[PDB]
């Protein structure tokens, strides 16, 4: 590892920096050497770490949804092939983004998930693993598909479980992964009717629990309830 | 359009 | 050269397909290995090579600031001094950002610029040069401070005395080099008053000669002259 | 406020 000589108090600070001057990559490569040091994550750790990896993945995602349009064009009558230059990019981000998916994957599996013991730690690293491998999913085309799928369906679902047995159903972790597995279902599974029933249970729920709140918490969850209705309306 | 998913900030 | 084993036009084409997907990295390297090739570059590929290297080195400028912002703020008497994580950080990004120049500098002297002949790629490569060591002088601290300074000074000069003499007033590659040497008068040579009065006789020699422009000329010759004015507004 | 550069676009 690169980061093995750094602090690990120094890789999260300067992942605090990295966020601040928008270098995901870097704080990405920095929290990934704070996770090598072998201690479990705090909260705002934890949250660090996402945010890290969800922006490089995400510019992976953007690219590649560009390039599989331009490509998709291209493998018609209409216009012109003009060679292998757009499969050939659109493979190459598509493996950086399998990469990036694949080491994440590989931090939770070695060994964030097993060390985590509580159920916010447990179900965000859960939520995540269900995260990674729905990105998967989203450029899968072989052999594996529906292997990478149920990975992602078996991991969001363990993450539920906990979730609902552990957690009030406002906690902002609960929701997000409520709100991530809707998304699945909708997205990747072919499943609408599941999404929807999720998501419009998920928002009840907490609709009715947030009389517990302070106005904190309050504003915390109702901004992802706001996106479970976002997409109920996208999808209804 | 896409669905939204949990965001960073 | 890691592109080396490509074909030229598949390079380029890589590059604006990454131009596309705003994958900015990716079209710089694509770009730097179709100079590499040995052939001259025409006026769309000079551009493809500008707005790759511009979009990298823009982050890095971007990055720098921020942190170098943090770093002065953390080095005063106020807050708290948080060890050594910010400087050396900065010091990662501005090391960065120096090898992007470095490249860009190192493919204008081997070998773009002595096999430019024509009016608008030598004057295009020579703005190049200056832009890139003003993106050192920017950063620049120590016994070279000076001596890149006056190298941009040189370069923009030089592109200054070839483009009077063979473009005319509303050439867009003369505009923009006049903006970008005013910006270095202003910002790098502490020199407002030369920043000021080159701005302000650019603009109205080029005023002057639109009526000579078709529609689409006048466009592409107004829009750099609104930048003049912009700048003009700021420091008047 | 920084001074204005050619842009890209
Ligand atoms: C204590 C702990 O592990 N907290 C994680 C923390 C919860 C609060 N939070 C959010 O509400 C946002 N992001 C996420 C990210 C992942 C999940 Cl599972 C839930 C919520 C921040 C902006 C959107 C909601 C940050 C992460
Ligand atoms: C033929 C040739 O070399 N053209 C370069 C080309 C000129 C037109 N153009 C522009 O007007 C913008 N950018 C630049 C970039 C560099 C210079 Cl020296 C001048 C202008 C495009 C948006 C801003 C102006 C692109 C480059
Ligand atoms: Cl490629
Ligand atoms: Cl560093
Ligand atoms: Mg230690
Ligand atoms: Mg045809
Ligand atoms: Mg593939
Ligand atoms: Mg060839
Ligand atoms: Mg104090
Ligand atoms: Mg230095």
């Amino acid at each position: 590892g690169a980061m093995g000589s750094m602090e690990r108090a120094s890789l999260i600070q300067k992942a605090k920096l990295a966020e601040q001057a928008e270098r995901y990559e870097d704080m990405a490569a920095f929290m990934k050497g704070a996770v090598e040091k072998g201690e479990e994550l705090s909260c705002e750790e934890r949250n660090l770490l996402s945010v890290a990896y969800k922006n490089v993945v995400g510019g992976q995602r953007a690219a590649w949804r560009v390039l599989s349009s331009i490509e998709q064009k291209s493998n018609e009558e209409g216009s012109e092939e003009k060679g292998p230059e757009v499969r050939e990019y659109r493979e190459k981000v598509e493996t950086e983004l399998q990469g990036v998916c694949d080491t994440v994957l590989g931090l939770l599996d070695s060994h964030l998930i097993k060390e985590a013991g509580d159920a916010e730690s447990r179900v965000f690293y859960l939520k995540m693993k269900g995260d990674y491998y729905r990105y998967l999913a989203e450029v899968a085309t072989g052999d594996d598909k529906k292997r990478i799928i149920d990975s992602a369906r078996s991991a969001y679902q363990e993450a539920m479980d906990i979730s609902k047995k552990e957690m009030p159903p406002t906690n902002p972790i609960r929701l997000g992964l409520a709100l991530n597995f809707s998304v699945f279902h909708y997205e990747i599974a072919n499943s609408p009717e599941e999404a929807i029933s999720l998501a419009k249970t998920t928002f009840d729920e907490a609709m009715a629990d947030l009389h517990t709140l302070s106005e904190d918490s309050y504003k915390d969850s109702t901004l992802i309830m706001q996106l479970l209705r976002d997409n109920l309306t996208l999808w209804t | 359009q896409r669905s939204t998913s949990t965001p960073n900030v």
